[PDB]
């Protein structure tokens, strides 16, 4: 588990709150976002 | 109805023109509670 | 001494922290139009700390400087920028048509008298949709005897006397409950016991 | 009144029983002045 | 609004019945300085 999402709206119609957390600290943001149906994280080894 | 209940608190933040009529009313709800307990001291004291 | 203001709709709040905030420094700035304080005496700033002080900032006409007190009712207090009846703090307020006027008016000030609700306290609002204002559902960019925010005013600088923009910074903050960050310029004594 | 606030805790817990019969107190964490209407919210999981 | 006003020394007096006293069209067609009530909140007129 990473986190979370918040809001009114999730549509980009209002502003929203997004809050993260990686492998070693937070990110908290609050944009007029238009969220996916369905959020996740891809995280995996990159080989460049 | 005071800001505060501590009067310290009250003379950190306003002066005269306001510390003063925040101070009454405490002054009116305390002397008000002496009143109280003493009246029911009294009370108790006949009885004992 | 910022270049220009936010508009009152979406009203710029900043966090002040970490720092001595002398108010000296902000008068023998600028004379100001008001310095008018609630839940504290201006005299008393210097001797406290306060755990977070919040810089709100707008532009706002000199009709309305006023309505920015707790608890009034008025356009700005209804649907743009409102502070809850236990405010703590201070309103600071000065004439800018000097540095914010145009002689054909400075219409960037959008603000919006056109919302479902009256706004809550310390909210902003940026959907600036099509208000349904008629009685029936206006859609599209328009509709009957319906707008979005106001187009902002004719901000003129000869003409508005005691009626061009005012600058507004609400200062909003709370002390002796918490830690306080942000102090007074008092300098600490060395500590007995 | 604008302001979103959050707590948390960390219980060590046993092989007995999970969301356990004990007693535990959340502390507050950080305080973000976002200002925006919330009603929904969703948690985020990663996917590697 | 209306052309002249009785002056002070011979106030006029106007009696309104029998209607539906909402406010909000009429306070915003004419800007003023003072608002004040003495028995009742403006913002409770439109309710009573
Ligand atoms: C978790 O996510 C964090 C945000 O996505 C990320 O932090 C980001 O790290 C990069 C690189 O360290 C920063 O980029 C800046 O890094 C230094 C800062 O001094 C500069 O030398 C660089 O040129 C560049 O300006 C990002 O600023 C930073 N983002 C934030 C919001 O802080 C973490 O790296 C992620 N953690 C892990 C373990 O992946
Ligand atoms: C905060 O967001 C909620 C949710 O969108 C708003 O509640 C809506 O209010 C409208 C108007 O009364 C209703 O038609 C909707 O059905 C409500 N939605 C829900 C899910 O309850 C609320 O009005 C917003 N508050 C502010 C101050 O804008
Ligand atoms: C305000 O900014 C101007 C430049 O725009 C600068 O010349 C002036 O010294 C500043 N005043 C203060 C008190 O910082
Ligand atoms: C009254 O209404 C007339 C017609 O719109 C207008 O010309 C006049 O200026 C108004 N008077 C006041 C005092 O608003």
């Amino acid at each position: 588990i990473r986190g979370w999402i918040f809001g009114t709206t999730l549509d980009s119609k209002t502003q929203s709150l997004l809050i993260v957390n990686n492998a070693t600290n937070v990110v908290i943001k609050v944009c007029e976002f238009q969220f996916c149906n369905d959020p996740f994280l891809d995280v995996y080894y990159h080989k460049n | 109805g005071a800001i505060s209940s501590v009067l310290n608190d009250i003379l950190s933040r306003l002066d005269k023109v306001e510390a003063e009529v925040q101070i009454d009313r405490l002054i009116t709800g305390r002397l008000q509670s002496l009143q109280t307990y003493v009246t029911q001291q009294l009370i108790r004291a006949a009885e004992i | 001494n910022a270049t220009r203001f936010a508009s009152v709709y979406a009203w710029n709040r900043k966090r002040i922290s970490n720092c001595v905030a002398d108010y000296s420094v902000l008068y023998n700035f600028a004379p100001f139009f008001a310095f008018k304080c609630y839940g504290v005496s201006p005299t008393k700033l210097n001797d406290l700390c306060f755990t977070n002080v919040y810089a709100d900032s707008f532009v706002i006409r000199g009709n309305e400087v006023s309505q920015i007190a707790p608890g009034q009712t008025g356009n700005i207090a209804d649907y743009n920028y409102k502070l809850p009846d236990d405010f703590t703090g201070c309103v600071i307020a000065w004439n800018s048509n000097k540095l914010d006027s145009k002689v054909g008016g400075n219409y960037n000030y959008l603000y919006r008298l056109f919302r479902k609700s009256n706004l809550k306290p310390f909210e902003r609002d940026i959907s600036t949709e099509i208000y349904q204002a008629g009685n029936k559902p206006c859609n599209g960019v328009a509709g009957f005897n319906c707008y979005f925010p106001l187009r902002s005013y004719g901000f003129r600088p000869t003409y508005g006397v005691g009626h061009q923009p005012y600058r507004v910074v609400v200062l909003s903050f709370e002390l002796l409950h918490a830690p306080a960050t942000v102090c007074g310029p008092k300098k600490s004594t060395n500590l007995v016991k | 009144d604008g302001y979103f606030k959050i707590y948390s805790k960390h219980t060590p817990i046993n092989l007995g029983r999970d969301l356990p019969q004990g007693f535990s107190a959340l502390e507050p964490l950080v305080d973000l002045p976002i200002g925006i209407n919330i009603t929904r919210f969703q948690t985020l999981l990663a996917l590697h």
